[PDB]
DNA sequence: ATCGGATGTATATATCTGACACGTGCCTGGAGACTAGGGAGTAATCCCCTTGGCGGTTAAAACGCGGGGGACAGCGCGTACGTGCGTTTAAGCGGTGCTAGAGCTGTCTACGACCAATTGAGCGGCCTCGGCACCGGGATTCTCGA
DNA sequence: TCGAGAATCCCGGTGCCGAGGCCGCTCAATTGGTCGTAGACAGCTCTAGCACCGCTTAAACGCACGTACGCGCTGTCCCCCGCGTTTTAACCGCCAAGGGGATTACTCCCTAGTCTCCAGGCACGTGTCAGATATATACATCCGAT
């Protein structure tokens, strides 16, 4: 089974660089040399959802970056060095993608509890977008052009950056949408999905036959 | 015909695979690896405190098996001189012999016990069978390819086993002519072909072709390819060996410190080499690819070229 | 007809179950009375912990089964299955208890 | 790695080819088929030397003499037939196999023959009198391949029952017993044994160890007797046919495919490696009926 | 040592480090021929690197041919299918107490599934790992009685 | 009255080795007593040695030496390694 | 309350039970009392030494830690009592 | 004023500070090596690991989750090194390991 | 190097008990080693009991108790009486 | 103020100053009692008296003035309580006290 | 200078001399080498532990006080060497 | 006619004189060579005090005569005057040396 | 050597539970930070013990050599010991009740700690000489064949 | 069993160096303040021990009895004791080199000691299942007839 060593949907230790340190007191992430990247346990494939990053330490030589990244994302790169990652630089609010920085954004603060909203549909993915909030206040749209493939929330560290990801039920400035889902919800959704994946693979190899309902869901 | 002053206490020597180096044991228990071309010592190995009486090169030449008089056998890398492995037994070892086609394996002829074939990878051992169960003195040797094991007892009985299964593939007892047995002093083989020789207590060397023993089967009457002796002096043979090609055979008369040289096909005596009448002949070897012959007598080595 | 197991056999099974069991094999109160009797020799009217006396009896019985064990061993070297007092004495002797 | 290129394509057997063998001198190529015909061809130019007939049923195997003077032909007529390669004369016709004879091989001294048949018994035969000297209930299934060791002291036998049995020659003693094995043969040094099993797998075993040393896959062989040869004239390789119309060549040591000779349209049923040159004859089945010479530079 | 250098060393020594023999576990299996240290590279499960979406089309294909599937999941996106093209690693039995363990490594961008040694493995030992109702005969005292 | 122990630590290492396997309080106190005894063993031995060295300070080298004195062969070897690890991990602090 | 003769309070069945635990098959009678003596002698030390501790402890009750330190000093240390 | 215990600094369990205070109050040496508590506690961690591991081995060998002192006795009697370490040591509720002598068996 | 011993006091108490007797220096060294042995014994036992009593002060009561723990019967009794008389004498002034 | 040794006021022979020095240097307690070195030194003097007396007995029995370790070993194995105290102790040039077994005798 | 086989350097006359000192009349052969082994085993510990002391002593020569503290730790203390 | 004392008698007197004597009964140099041989096993080229090695040999021989003594005693309990290896082994067993 | 019967023992089951894992609020030892001294570490020097070798001796070890002495195997018997079953008996549960004595806190004080000033008891070193060790020789006593 | 012979005890005499005595030469012992504090002691709890007593019963003691190991005796083998001889290397005495051991003098890194603050540990409640216990059952194994 794919049983995950986690009480809640957290930053997966399986997908960190060897130069990436964690503190589960706040599940903060920190590094020592250059930039690195860590990701959460879950991964979005459809729908709209939302999470946050809480910053606990940002010296001048300390610039974290926060955003999303698809697989193929080299976890040693600073979360936006490739075309499959879209993040924000935590010195001034600047959208970073393909290592390109764009000032189509607001300003970032040292003690920012930043909210991250993102909607992928069920060659840009149709009607997919990313919205950035500062303490719930809309910092604005970050990326409308979103490539296919599953994405996951990710954090890049510079030298000694202290930031942490956080789910919805303990939120501070949450949106009141009835459609968006917190980190924990999509987390257990993907966990149950991979449980069924194990089920179906052991079925395939073990018993002849397979069968699934009217495709739409 | 040419000696070497740089080595002392020469006791036993052994040519490498190509006849370029010579590892000689000394009474101090040291290996002196001496080179033919540079005509100098190539290496000195602190093998044992006990003199070495059995020495064999590896096929690649990078390993040498040595046997002390302390019943201590040890493998040494020729480049480094380290004791790769070391073992000890009862019934002090009479001889060691690398397997010619598998240097991991090595046969050992002890004094009172049966010869045992060990491996270096695994410190295991296979005790080879004994026909009469009471020989207490059986010499043994691999053939040219290491496919069979020839074991000769003090009672003239000769067993040919297969090296892998130790199964009796041939057998026969040599005769003193009339009806008696003779102590098999030694079994030697040719590095080329299939002719081999037996030195026996009757002072008569018996040359055979192993194929004829294999086709003779168990408990047969195989005749020798040749019978060789000093019909004039009736001299024992401390050590004998073929030529490198296998068409010339030499015997060492330790009784009078001489060297007899016969042929294989005809068997007529090629020649005789006379050493120092005061020297006690101990060891004899032939250059594998040269008409050069190494002799060890009274701790001194002599060289005989042609 | 009445059945009786051969000698030792029942005792053999007793050995087996005792190596199987682990609890004490001495009645508590007699041991305690003995301990207090020994105590009054050195000083009278001294109190004790039940834990203390449990420790006493456990440690004793341990020493005792050890003595029985190695005396059994010695009797093996004595080639007998019956035990002899001299075995115990000399065992203590080797145990430096003399 | 080899670079075998097609040089000569050979054909003419009216039915499915069952075996092609290079003459030990490398002068001729003998091709047997189920058409009761054998075909000698030039080994360097693809020149059809001649056709030798006389067998009454399909031919399942043919083997050269060591002096390149005789050829033993094992046919489905339950008979062997020893032929002078120079005259094409049926010097001998070996009778005694109670069923289809599938394989045949000479001793290293060319004076003796081993033969496997459908009768699941291996027969051991004289050459100069053509007389059966031994007969062994070797396997519980029809024999696929029999072969001599380097000297003629050991006979290896494979059969459809999946057993690879080494037998003593002088006594018929079943010395050793190591998936339906369709081919088997000794190593050139007599130290190893190459055996093909009908699961797309080739296995090289140590004889002194009795254990498989190397395995070779990637080809396709599950029904037919696909031959395997040691490529030695250049690099050390293992060449074989496959049911995918390919001619597979693996590295001998690394067991990795070093070449894939394509150009055959049917299952490459038989293979032969030149004794002296880097030449490989690959004969395919009836949907191809062609034999192709391949020459590389290493 | 570098994962590329270690992988080159592993691919150089694999042919002489391990063998396949008759197995008391089941049929034929992988045995150790030279004492293998803990954590070192035992063997690559080499084969055809494919994407996951093509697994089923292959599997059903083999299901149509009666040929057993030799596939190992590299990750959620790639699979080494060794059914038609593979190596000796297709003969590694399983044990509830494995002296080996599978790990995915990245060499020059491509992923390799290498069985490493959970412990110091000695010569002659049969190699087994955790594949993660089929009865099991691994012989371990902790055996789950079933892989599943 | 506060009575110190190591049941917390023995339970910790139990889980670290066997999260499944439980523990009895009797055997727990057995473990505690045992570790106390062996700690006094090593303490007395190291102090004795240092007194032989006449060195009023007690350092880790003493500990290594004296446990080597204490442990039967390979244990000590294994032991000292982790010990070294420890101090390395602590010297690298 | 003056005590006495609890040594024979040790039952021969108890002694043979301990012996069977020690893995003994055949036993003689002469052992038991002898055994008992040893027993006495053995405990003869510890309690005294124990109360010796209690001596310095200036207390009227005797504790386990007493016999703990005794067996320690007697080189027969025991676990499970602090 | 960030806090981090020396045990975490060694990534271990046994309390370096507590054992340091203990040896200090133990009156063995005037000054101490600061790493000596770390080292010794690591050794204790190791040996405790082995003994409890063997104990649990016997325990689940007896389908016993919670380990009994009998498991402890069996463990300490099986291993040569640990038995040698604790030869003259006794264990509460220990009992004796299974041992029957040769001649004890009837023929 | 200034090395300390007791052989002078050995000779003293010898003359106190046997004035007309000689000793082997070997035997003197043996006796001195014995002195050291009994001293370390009594000191360790006293420190250990004080630890059991959680005492940081080792006094004559500890001395007597530890001797009684160590010496048997009349040996212990006479030693206790002698130490008592001596400490009484010293405390008398 | 004339300085007399404390052992004089104790009326003893062994240097109680050296005693208390070894005591403080022995790391046994934080502070040694005043009369404790006195008491223990008195014990030491008494036991030394006992052993030396036994030794002189043995030596004069052997018609010997100079007392060799053999005398002392014999006295050791002659005093049961002292032996018990020292049976765990080995003795250089001790040899073995003459002990003859019964069945060893001839007939 | 590599040493070896000094164990048999222990003469059977020496062994029987020690035995006679121990008060032994009749002896078998099987003992001596066995004896020797034990001897070895016995010293097997102390020297190591001794040099262990010398280990911490950071010295190349080995002293008596080493074996003194060993036999002490081995509970077999000896007198007459400081 | 030649005279020969009855068995043991000479050895008996040897016992008597050895309990009479006190010096060593082992040749110094062989013992020393053995010690150095043992030493090189743990570390090579280590020096020693003559006093140190004298202590080694004395303490050894003491342990050895003690072993011979109590094994003699055990053999008494074995009712034999000849010694048996098992006596020594089991003595060590009681001596906790197993 | 087998089978049948007796009996004893490993197993599944059910439930009871009380140890036991678990969580708390509160406490203080542990961490963190800062200061001093001085134990420890290093280095150059001296010594001097050790390790090495060399030659002569013989007491000692090696080895052999009967051969009586006992290890040992076996063999008879018998007494002492397992055993199963009787019997009676304290052992254990348990629960009660009193308090003597551990076991805790709060003084206050004598008591080493410690340092400083002083030095003579003691220790390294140097004669020296006498019990003691060795030796040779005479007398005594055990022992093995009458 | 009374001698012969052999190992030993003892006696006188020889020569020696360790045991001992004495001599310079301190540093460690004494003396005397002085101080913070270990514990001595008083004075409280409370609880664990100590004894009481009843009820149940598994347990203990003794019996009878088979029986089988302990023991005692015989004859054998071999083997280890005793003595003789031959070989050797331990010893012993002397020499010599150096390499380590011990020493002293600097030097300063680390630890003791202090003070602050709090957070992990600890006492303390709290459900709760590992396993204790009992029961019927199925399997293993002994013991005696065949």
């Amino acid at each position: 089974y794919r049983a995950c060593l986690y009480e809640r949907v957290l930053l997966a230790l399986h997908d960190r660089a060897p130069q990436l340190k964690i503190s589960d007191d706040r599940l903060t992430v920190v590094g020592e040399k250059g930039y690195s990247m860590v990701r959460a346990s879950h991964g979005v494939r459809k729908g709209a959802w939302y999470f946050e990053i809480t910053v606990d330490e940002m010296p001048p030589d300390t610039a974290a970056r926060l955003g999303w990244s698809q697989p193929l994302g080299n976890l040693q790169a600073p979360l936006g060095y490739d075309k499959f990652s879209y993040s924000w630089r935590s010195k001034k609010g600047t959208k970073f993608h393909q290592s390109i920085g764009k000032h189509y954004s607001s300003g970032y603060g040292q003690g920012d509890v930043l909210g991250f909203y993102i909607n992928l549909p069920e060659k840009q993915t149709p009607h997919s977008e990313i919205i950035f909030y500062k303490n719930g206040v809309n910092q604005g749209v970050a990326y409308k052009d979103i490539f296919e493939g599953v994405y996951f929330p990710a954090i890049s560290l510079y030298k000694s950056c202290t930031v942490s990801i956080n789910f919805g039920p303990c939120f501070k400035y949450p949106p009141k949408d009835l459609t968006y889902r917190p980190m924990s919800d999509m987390g257990w959704g993907a966990v149950v999905e991979h449980t069924l994946a194990d089920v179906l693979y052991h079925v395939e190899t073990e018993v002849d036959g397979r069968r699934s309902p009217p495709w739409e869901p | 015909d040419g000696t070497l002053d740089c080595i002392s206490m020469a006791l036993t020597c052994t040519f490498n695979r190509w006849g370029t180096l010579l590892a000689v044991g000394c009474n101090d228990g040291r290996i002196v690896i001496w080179d033919f071309l540079t005509r100098g010592i190539a290496k000195i190995i602190s093998a044992h405190i006990h003199p070495v009486c059995s020495l064999c090169w590896s096929r690649d030449g990078h390993k040498l098996v040595s046997a002390s008089t302390d019943n201590i056998v040890s493998q040494w890398d020729v480049l480094s001189g380290d004791c790769d492995q070391r073992f000890r037994f009862p019934s002090p070892i009479l001889k060691v012999q690398y397997h010619p086609r598998d240097q991991n394996k090595v046969l050992v002829c002890p004094m009172k016990s049966a010869p045992v074939m060990l491996t270096l990878s695994d410190s295991k051992h296979v005790v080879l069978p004994v026909d009469d169960d009471s020989d207490l003195n059986v010499v043994a040797s691999f053939d040219r390819r290491g496919e069979y094991i020839y074991t000769g007892n003090a009672k003239g009985k000769i067993l040919v086993l297969k090296t892998d299964s130790q199964d009796l593939v041939a057998s026969f007892r040599v005769t003193t002519g009339t009806s008696n047995t003779t102590a098999i002093k030694s079994i030697e083989f040719a590095r080329k072909g299939s002719c081999f020789l037996i030195n026996t207590a009757d002072r008569i060397i018996r040359v055979y072709d192993g194929r004829e023993i294999l086709t003779c089967g168990r408990d047969g009457e195989p005749e020798p390819m040749q019978k060789l002796q000093d019909l004039v002096n009736r001299t024992p043979w401390k050590k004998c060996c073929f030529s490198g090609d296998g068409e010339y055979i030499v015997a060492g008369s330790a009784r009078q410190h001489a060297l007899y040289i016969w042929e294989k096909s005809i068997g007529n005596l090629v020649k005789i080499l006379h050493g120092t009448r005061g020297e006690l002949l101990l060891d004899v070897a032939w250059h594998p690819v040269r008409p050069i012959i190494a002799s060890i007598s009274s701790g001194v080595v002599s060289i005989w070229a042609q | 007809k009445p059945h009786r197991y051969r000698p030792g056999t029942v005792a053999l099974r007793e050995i087996r179950r005792y190596q199987k069991s682990t609890e004490l094999l001495i009645r508590k109160l007699p041991f305690q009375r003995l301990v207090r009797e020994i105590a009054q020799d050195f000083k009278t009217d001294l109190r004790f912990q039940s834990s203390a006396v449990m420790a006493l009896q456990e440690a004793s019985e341990a020493y005792l089964v050890a003595l029985f064990e190695d005396t059994n061993l010695c009797a093996i070297h004595a080639k007998r299955v019956t035990i002899m007092p001299k075995d115990i004495q000399l065992a203590r002797r080797i145990r430096g208890e003399r | 790695k080899p670079n075998y290129a097609l040089k000569f394509t050979l054909a003419g057997h009216t039915k499915a080819v069952s075996s092609v063998k290079f003459s030990p001198n490398g002068e001729w190529l003998a091709s047997s088929s189920a058409d009761k015909l054998i075909k000698i061809w030039g080994a360097y130019d693809g020149k059809f030397e001649k056709t030798i007939s006389g067998h009454k049923l399909g031919i399942s195997d043919v083997a050269w003499s060591s002096d390149s003077n005789l050829l033993v032909s094992a046919s489905d007529d339950k008979t062997l037939k020893i032929w002078d390669v120079s005259s094409g004369k049926c010097l001998k016709t070996l009778k005694g196999h109670s069923n289809y004879v599938f394989c045949c091989n000479f001793n290293p001294q060319s004076n003796l023959i081993v033969s496997g048949s459908f009768d699941e018994s291996v027969r051991i035969w004289d050459v100069k009198t053509g007389k059966c000297l031994k007969t062994l209930p070797a396997h519980s299934d029809p024999v696929s391949a029999v072969h001599f060791n380097r000297d003629g002291s050991l006979i290896v036998s494979s059969s459809y029952d999946g057993l690879c049995r080494i037998w003593d020659t002088a006594s018929g003693q079943c010395l050793k017993t190591l998936p339906p094995v369709s081919f088997v043969k000794f190593s050139p040094n007599g130290k190893y044994i190459l055996a093909a099993t009908l699961d797309n797998t080739l296995k090289l075993w140590d004889y002194s160890k009795g254990k498989c040393l190397k395995t070779y896959t990637g080809h396709k062989n599950e029904k037919y007797c696909i031959f395997a040869n040691f490529s030695v004239t250049g690099g050390k390789w293992i060449v074989s046919g496959s049911e995918d119309n390919l001619v597979y060549i693996w590295n001998l040591q690394t067991k990795e495919i070093v070449q894939k000779l394509q150009g055959h349209t049917d299952v490459v049923i038989s293979t032969a490696c030149h004794p002296t040159e880097n030449i490989i004859a690959s004969a395919a089945l009836e949907n191809d009926k062609t034999i192709k010479l391949w020459k590389s530079d290493c | 040592l570098p994962m590329p250098m270690r992988f080159r060393h592993l691919k150089k020594t694999s042919k002489e480090a391990v063998g396949v023999y008759r197995s008391p576990i089941h049929g034929r299996g992988l045995f150790c021929k030279r004492n293998i240290d803990a954590g070192e590279m035992v063997i690559e499960y080499a084969g055809i690197v494919i994407r996951s979406i093509l697994t089923d089309k292959r599997e059903k294909y083999y299901d149509s041919k009666g040929i057993g599937c030799y596939m190992f999941r590299i990750d959620d996106s790639e699979v080494v299918d060794a059914t038609m093209h593979g190596n000796a690693a297709r003969f590694i039995n399983h044990s509830c107490e494995p002296n080996c363990y599978s790990r995915v490594i990245n060499i020059d961008g491509q992923k390799h599934i290498v069985i490493f040694a959970m412990r110091k493995i000695y010569r002659g030992e049969e190699l087994t790992y955790d594949y993660k109702k089929l009865p099991c005969n691994c012989g371990a005292k902790k055996c789950r009685k079933f892989l599943n | 009255t506060r009575k110190e122990s190591y049941a917390i630590y023995v339970y910790k290492v139990l889980k670290q080795v066997h999260p499944d396997t439980g523990i009895s309080s009797k055997a727990m106190s057995i473990m505690n007593s045992f570790v106390n005894d062996v700690f006094e063993r090593i303490a007395g031995e190291a102090s004795r040695l240092a007194h032989y060295n006449k060195r009023s300070t007690i350092t880790s080298r003493e500990i290594q030496t004296a446990v080597r004195l204490l442990l039967p062969g390979e244990l000590a070897k294994h032991a000292v390694s982790e010990g070294t690890k420890a101090v390395t991990k602590y010297t690298s602090a | 309350k003056v005590l006495r003769d609890n040594i024979q309070g040790i039952t021969k069945p108890a002694i043979r039970r301990l012996a069977r635990r020690g893995g003994v098959k055949r036993i003689s009678g002469l052992i038991y009392e002898e055994t008992r003596g040893v027993l006495k002698v053995f405990l003869e030390n510890v309690i005294r030494d124990a109360v010796t501790y209690t001596e310095h402890a200036k207390r009227k009750t005797v504790t386990a830690m007493d016999v703990v330190y005794a067996l320690k000093r007697q080189g027969r240390t025991l676990y499970g009592f602090g | 004023a960030k806090a981090k215990t020396r045990s975490s600094r060694a990534g271990l369990q046994f309390p370096v500070g507590r054992v340091h205070r203990l040896l200090r109050k133990g009156n063995y040496a005037e000054r101490v090596g600061a790493g000596a508590p770390v080292y010794l506690a690591a050794v204790l961690e190791y040996l405790t690991a082995e003994i409890l591991e063997l104990a649990g081995n016997a325990a689940r060998d007896n389908k016993k989750t919670r380990i009994i002192p009998r498991h402890l006795q069996l463990a300490v009697r099986n291993d040569e090194e640990l038995n040698k370490l604790l030869g003259r040591v006794t264990i509460a509720q220990g009992g004796v390991l299974p041992n029957i002598q040769s001649v004890l068996l009837p023929k």
